[PDB]
RNA sequence: CCAGGGCUACACACGUGCUACAAUGGCGCAUACAAAGAGAAGCGACCUCGCGAGAGCAAGCGGACCUCAUAAAGUGCGUCGUAGUCCGGAUUGGAGUCUGCAACUCGACUCCAUGAAGUCGGAAUCGCUAGUAAUCGUGGAUCAGAAUGCCACGGUGAAUAC
RNA sequence: UUGAGCCUUGAUGUGUAGGAUAGGUGGGAGGCUUUGAAGUGUGGACGCCAGUCUGCAUGGAGCCGACCUUGAAAUACCACC
RNA sequence: CGCGGGGUGGAGCAGCCUGGUAGCUCGUCGGGCUCAUAACCCGAAGGUCGUCGGUUCAAAUCCGGCCCCCGCAACCA
RNA sequence: CGGCGAGUAGCGCAGCUUGGUAGCGCAACUGGUUUGGGACCAGUGGGUCGGAGGUUCGAAUCCUCUCUCGCCGACCA
């Protein structure tokens, strides 16, 4: 906002496996607050997917975020007449939080049977980079290589 | 009739639920398994149900009770 | 199958499947199926011609698809020559049961045409 | 002063809501964890009857003890398998219960049947910075009866702020 | 200066399979060399820069035929173009 | 009666020569943008090229025909 | 007068040629934006072809007939 610089939260890491970042996924999955459901989602797609990928849980989760996770975005800054997109690079906080969100929302864009098959296919197929997923990060690629030009 | 233009016109068997097997011909293929038939309609007690009305002054007769 | 007159669905379990009869929801079809000795968890394609025929005189108990029909707008039409207010408002066309009309009621009136 | 009628009309337009369009769901069974509050021309156990709304009989309680009162999302197990479909519940028909002198205009609720629009919404536009948004139920006042409103209460519980 | 025709040493056009800057078929399956070799250094030229070539001459009397996988035969000699 | 040329998403243009590897401009839709409109950047939907035959390991381009529009010069029943 | 040429949504214009389903802009209407209006964004409605009669299976179209309004000339002694 204008005056607080304000520190960040205290996630709990997951119970399954230790890991804050996989705790982040399970709450950008969340709806109405319902984290149980969520979790419910999130292990039983992880399973089903590191069957698949042949590595193991958090290994196999995290090589499918750096094909979703960008690196450049455009915003639009105003600082003499009309306003255009600049190109800034994404801190490592927001990067990988960016990426989760991507996918959350092509997985539940996916026409499968349950949340669990679907984002197991999304996060599959995103670390053979050919979902849609890794599609819009090629897309905040393309229109950012589009206005290096601002920097 | 003309011959190789028309369909099997072959004999089967039809059986209803009412005990009535008949044998007819057909090209149903074989086996028909019927459910009703003539003697196994309701054209003489279920015509007439709801040409059996009722009445509106018993239901009262219903309720007064009296 | 052809119970009480259609009852062509497949797939489903016979509780579900006997709903598509005009006079049988999901507690009249429970009541025909108890009655008939039948569980509900089978299919009507795994359905015996043993237990086809006992379902046909058992759903024959209610008023279903043929005569139901001609019972209900018969009474419709009872009221509407009768000529009282339930029967009036069948006639414009309007919600029946006592409720607004300022600026609710399409189900009644169809779409806002102009 | 009184009775009956209107304030509830209905080609339409707007505001604020509620419920949806489903699988992070529906249904079936089993089962766990609240807070706050009300109660005497009132709250009403248990028992019996009724599929049910309820009825009969009726203890207890002016109340940390009695009743309303089984919290629900949750969790297990089964089923459904992406369909206008076991989604959704409008509307309408029939049969009822209760309140009240009285339920036609014009009550709530139950049962059976029906099963429409709706498959995430144009231009626009609103709220919210943490136990918050969202979501889940509970209570109260007004009140013979009649809330999705209002005022309260807890359950689960985020995202983001350069 | 310079096209355009013309004489002639000399030169040209790897999709892929997969060694192959080779035009089409072959004739014939060996040209070749001590009137001093394969491999190389480079001046270059050419270039889908993939790749082949030649000259003072180093090296300096041996290189290599269909074999290899090829839809094809190997400026190893080749005719006409 | 003869010389060559142009015909390509709804609308207009290249790549023809040196053969394979159908691209753009607008208008339509979907995003981002803005107090709103315009503009602008990203992505997409629409044609297999006027029609008929050829050859090659592969053609929408090359080979002729055939049709329409040409731009001309030609033309004494 | 004769000859030609028009009549199409509230207005101004296409479609007619070459027969089956009439568009275009503005205006109108509804919503939005704003304190409000205008402007601008969305949305949506409206005609059934001047009239009459033929031809045809079928007419805005093809014929004919009047109607209305244009344009041309109605001349020589």
């Amino acid at each position: 906002p204008r005056r607080r610089v304000i520190g960040q939260r205290k996630i709990l890491p997951d119970p399954k496996f230790g890991s804050e970042l996989l705790a982040k996924f399970v709450n950008i999955l969340m709806v109405d607050g319902k984290k149980s459901t969520a979790e419910s989602i999130v292990y039983s797609a992880l399973e089903t997917l590191a069957q698949r990928s042949g590595k193991s849980e958090l290994e196999a989760f995290e090589v499918a975020l750096e094909n979703v996770r960008p690196t450049v975005e455009v915003k639009s800054r105003r600082v003499g007449g009309s306003t255009y997109q600049v190109p800034v690079e994404v801190r490592p906080v927001r990067r990988n939080a960016l990426a989760m969100r991507w996918i959350v929302e092509a997985a539940r864009k996916r026409g499968d049977k349950s949340m669990a098959l679907r984002l197991a296919n999304e996060l599959s197929d995103a670390a053979e980079n050919k979902g849609t997923a890794v599609k819009k990060r090629e897309d905040v690629h393309r229109m950012a290589e589009a206005n290096k030009a601002f920097a | 009739m003309k011959k190789d233009i028309h369909p099997k016109y072959e004999e089967i068997t039809a059986s209803c639920s009412c005990g009535n097997v008949m044998k007819i011909r057909s090209t149903v293929g074989h086996d028909l398994n019927l459910d009703v038939c003539s003697k196994c309609h309701p054209f003489f007690t279920g015509k007439q149900r709801d040409v059996a009305t009722g009445g509106r002054v018993d239901r009262f007769n219903k309720r007064f009770n009296i | 199958a052809r119970i009480a007159g259609i009852n062509i669905p497949d797939h489903k379990h016979a509780v579900i499947a006997l709903t598509s009869i005009y006079g049988v929801g999901k507690t009249r079809s429970k009541a025909i199926l108890a009655a008939a000795g039948i569980a509900e968890d089978v299919k009507i394609s795994e359905l015996s011609e043993g237990q086809i025929d006992t379902l046909r005189d058992e759903v024959a108990k209610f008023v279903v698809e043929g005569d139901l029909r001609r019972e209900i707008s018969m009474s419709i039409k009872r009221l509407m020559d009768l000529g009282c207010y339930r029967g009036l408002r069948h006639r414009r066309g309007l919600p029946v049961r006592g409720q607004r009309t300022k600026t609710n009621a399409r189900t009644r009136k169809g779409p806002r045409k102009p």
